[PDB]
DNA sequence: AAAA
DNA sequence: AAAAA
DNA sequence: AAAA
DNA sequence: AAAAA
DNA sequence: AAAA
DNA sequence: AAAAA
């Protein structure tokens, strides 16, 4: 019944990265 | 080692959730961003809107507006801005503004306040330069508290009350308003070259009462036009404007088998154009719910007079485009009027010509779940055409979330030239 | 059968200690037992002792301020008796001041609580909707039980008493669900 | 227990991120050739702290590759990401007429290409739920910095590029967060410039029925990006089944060479 | 009429027999009438013998941790009676300890209780929420009801006490089902 | 379920302005 | 609403006899 | 020139 | 942009 | 000949 | 004929 | 070469 | 693979 505003927290990433915590972390 | 001095144009991602609640008819700040000079904008709101559980079922919509503005950090800081950006890194960090010690001291500026109790200005200062440029009535005093912290509880937990819907009683004549106008003739003699001369004096009083009290209005009766930073006001980018409606629930045990109750649920779209921003500075979203004017002991103005003349009725052409305006009082219009100086106001000569007002039985009266102004609108005309949200508590269940809520996702992309991740923790 | 899942006056899931006092009924300076605290209370007593004189005492919680909303339950149940009869009556009380408080305002507002007492045993579950905004700014709003007599006599009580303000709920396990 | 989902609290740099380095030049004289070798050793290490902190990550950054077996570590074979969604029940009687109640329920698939099975093993399927990371008492760093100076709002990108990373307190970011060294983390110089965190109400606070982090997430860094699950219970009612519960049917097919039932009980 | 198939404290079904036994109140070391058992118990008492103390008796039973979860319901149901006036009153209790006990720790919580007491009869049928996780590792929650006086009468009661844990619920035949 | 007499309280503008309060009001 | 996790226990059989009882056994 |  | 889409 |  | 149709 |  | 399909 509310897919947009209920679904995520952000947008789409379309950009640079943003984190970096060593490696993979899942 | 290698010394960076630019960066390229990259897609940042500003999008954001938002829980939102308040009351009916007062003006709050749901979203906020930040910008840079240079940046190309775009904002894309979708969520839901809902009202408070209602004691009945539905019978009349609620109106929802949200608004968009830009305003540049110099209209905020004005001189103490420009040398801020000349000097450089050994710049003087610019004046804050103290808040509350309460959690939701700030809520009409759409965040949470800081435990220091200290805050930037930008926020607060935007927030009036708004309200009093678009949402006050003309003919009433600015708002200039300093301080988030000098406002009252009720202004800072939910906001500025705004202007109820377009009436005869909501939209009066402005107080400056005059029915006579003196000329200093002569004992036994007139001049006539100055009698001309002082109607067309009274005609430029006339234009500034009615049309023309901000100096933009001024301007824009010549023929020309001005921009945003001619007046230091805020820049609107786009207006969105529609109706929430619901559906009803149907009780099913022995004791409510035959009662309903309603609930509202809307959803909605505010999308802004593509916008290049041209200076450093924030923009803001706020959003104002409002219910149409309608009054349970309000009847029609032949009905309230009683005795009627020839002016009142015959509705003449050239007595009503001829005459001064009539001043009315409140007991014309509604049952248990005032008489008193602060009961009274102006209007067109046949103004009741020109509208029909609602009709409300007598079966409604004093009935919860209907959203209705219980007998008149009390107070002086300041009072009056202020929107009160403690009279429409009649109409909901209580609940900790107010009178209205929502829930939206805010979709922001902006172009920006900044620096990656990488380039900002690596040395070389 | 099915279980009730339903109830008034849910109680707080830690209690005080039981305690000892002497108190004295006045009329326009009723004492409290205990400090008021935020919130729901729960209280007993080895032995209160009663002076012979006209008035009440009481027991009071202070109202939390937050969720803003005038309207709210409370609710209360309490097991008092004694050795002899003292000839008393209970109610419920409201009442604010702009400090914490150590005794009542000589005035305040009553609300009838039905009840059980057989010879000097008092027993009630029951509950009832007060209003919490303050009538005068500045001011904190306190609600309890008080027990009220025209003549007390000279005596020695014990018991149970427990205060809760319904501003949130409390969720049990249902096997069902 | 596992991680948060990335925010700017949940994925801090890591904790040995030096805003410093000191040389050992003379007393009035430096070696600059020396100096150039500095930084050569420095990009070294930076690149250990923030990219290659396991083995395989080392070899890949020369453009070779590790089998599975070199560092001993399981294969993955499929992932699969879906999310939840449900409808609503309302109640009809006198007490809950304009209540509602949520109930989630969502099917799934979870299917893996065919494998070839090298060697004796075992093959293992693993779950995990996880909400957005959202918290009441969150506020954007430049309302929680208050006195702004150039570096903080110019964004200029000389300043931006070339700075070492900044260190902020847990106050900064939320009500009543802390100032003491285990409240505190680096980030980058402007990362406030390139997200926006989410608005939550006050009227909002201490309601049931929210999955949020009521106030803010507490602990040293190593308590902070786990997930706790207790601060969770206010969202749902008390059962027997946890907080989330599944019934799946998993269709596995295998081609083995083994005998028949047959085969193995008659002796001829 | 319909029937109500809903109701609290739905009782065991095989109770344990009739026993007589004598004990004293205390205020620290309240005793326990019998040996405590998983989840429901019900006995009922033919003589039982209180000397002149001051403090309280207990019937206690032991908590079922399975089927993790901290919140639950508890109920009580009792008729005790006698044939003079000893002067008491009743609530739940709640403590823990690492071993069996024979009696009460001086520490523990007590939940309002609302029934009936005329002379000396007192007769409930109430139930309330109680938590179930320790608040130390490695013991165990103990819940009852307990009975308590600031100055006990010599003499003998006689009445029969019932305790259920609300872990899992009981079906009866509905003839319209 | 109901459209006209539940969404707003008039008919639609179709002529000569009726208010002046001095300006843009909102 | 649920048809392949709440009919049957297991797949298809596809392959060789499991069971052997001594003769049918329904 | 006004329905500014 | 209060006035069914 | 088996997956009898 | 237990193993989604 | 980096959005590693 | 958190960011409507």
């Amino acid at each position: 019944m509310a897919k947009s505003y209920r679904r995520g927290s952000s947008g789409k990433k379309k950009g640079s990265r943003l984190w970096y915590v060593g490696g993979s972390q899942f | 080692s290698n010394v960076q001095t630019s960066a390229q144009r990259d897609r940042i991602d500003l999008s954001h959730l938002g829980f939102l609640s308040g009351q009916i008819g007062r003006l709050k700040t749901v979203s906020f961003s930040p910008v840079i000079a240079g940046d190309s904008f775009e904002l894309d709101a979708v969520g839901a809107l809902r009202l408070s559980p209602l004691r009945r079922g539905l019978a009349i919509d609620s109106n929802v507006d949200y608004f968009t503005f830009y305003i540049p950090y110099r209209h905020v800081y004005g001189q103490t801005w420009i040398d801020f950006m000349k000097d450089g890194v050994n710049a003087t960090p610019l004046p804050t503004v103290t808040t509350g010690i309460d959690m939701d001291q700030t809520a009409y500026l759409g965040t949470v306040n800081p435990t220091s109790g200290i805050m930037p200005k930008f926020l607060h200062q935007s927030y009036l330069n708004i309200y009093n440029n678009y949402f006050k009535a003309p003919w009433m005093p600015d708002r200039t508290e300093a301080n988030p912290s000098n406002l009252n509880d009720a202004d800072s937990r939910y906001g500025f009350r705004c202007c109820h819907l377009k009436t005869i009683w909501s939209a009066p004549l402005p107080p400056q308003t005059e029915i006579a106008r003196e000329m200093t003739t002569g004992s036994t003699t007139i001049d006539i070259m100055g009698l001309q001369s002082a109607y067309a004096k009274l005609h430029t009083d006339q234009e500034r009462d009615y049309f023309m009290q901000r100096y933009r209005d001024v301007i824009s009766s010549f023929g020309g036009k001005t921009s945003y930073d001619a007046d230091n006001r805020p820049l609107l980018l786009m207006r969105s404007n529609f109706w929430a409606s619901g559906y009803d629930v149907d009780g099913t045990d022995q004791t409510s088998l035959g009662q309903f109750s309603g609930r509202v649920q809307q959803t909605f779209k505010h999308a802004v154009p593509r916008f290049f921003v041209p200076e450093h500075g924030v923009i803001m979203t706020l959003a104002l719910v409002r219910f149409p004017p309608t009054c349970t002991e309000e009847h029609h103005y032949l009905i309230g007079k009683g005795s009627l003349t020839y002016t009142d009725l015959a509705g003449d052409p050239t007595l009503v485009g001829n005459l001064p305006p009539r001043e009315i009082a409140m007991e014309n219009l509604f049952r248990s009027g005032g008489t008193g100086t602060d009961q009274k106001f102006k209007v067109a000569e046949s103004i009741w010509y020109r509208y029909h007002p609602s009709y409300v039985d007598s079966a409604y009266h004093l009935l919860e779940g209907f959203p209705f102004l219980q007998g008149r609108p009390a107070g002086n005309m300041t009072e009056r055409v202020l929107i009160d949200h403690t009279k429409y508590d009649s109409c909901f269940q209580s609940t900790q979330l107010g009178q209205w809520n929502a829930q939206a996702k805010f979709n922001v992309s902006v172009y920006r030239s900044i620096p990656t991740v990488r380039d900002s923790i690596m040395t070389s | 059968m099915f279980q009730e899942f339903v109830s008034k006056h849910n109680s707080p899931f830690t209690s005080l200690p039981m305690v000892s006092k002497s108190v004295t009924p006045s009329v326009t300076a009723a004492p409290i037992l205990s400090t008021p605290r935020n919130q729901q209370v729960t209280e007993s007593f080895l032995d209160l002792t009663i002076a012979t004189a006209a008035g009440g005492i009481a027991s009071i919680i202070s109202v939390d301020p937050s969720a803003k909303a005038d309207n709210q339950v409370f609710s209360v149940c309490a097991h008092l008796t004694g050795a002899a009869d003292l000839k008393y009556w209970a109610a419920l009380v409201r009442f604010e001041s702009a400090t914490v408080p150590t005794t009542v305002t000589p005035t305040f507002d009553l609300f009838p609580i039905a009840g059980t007492y057989s010879n000097g045993t008092y027993i009630v579950k029951d509950c009832a909707t007060i209003k919490t905004f303050p009538n005068v700014a500045g001011n904190t709003v306190y609600v309890g039980l008080m027990l009220f007599s025209n003549s007390w006599v000279a005596g020695k009580l014990t018991g149970i008493i427990s205060i809760n303000q319904v501003r949130t709920e409390i969720t049990t396990l249902q096997p069902l669900k």
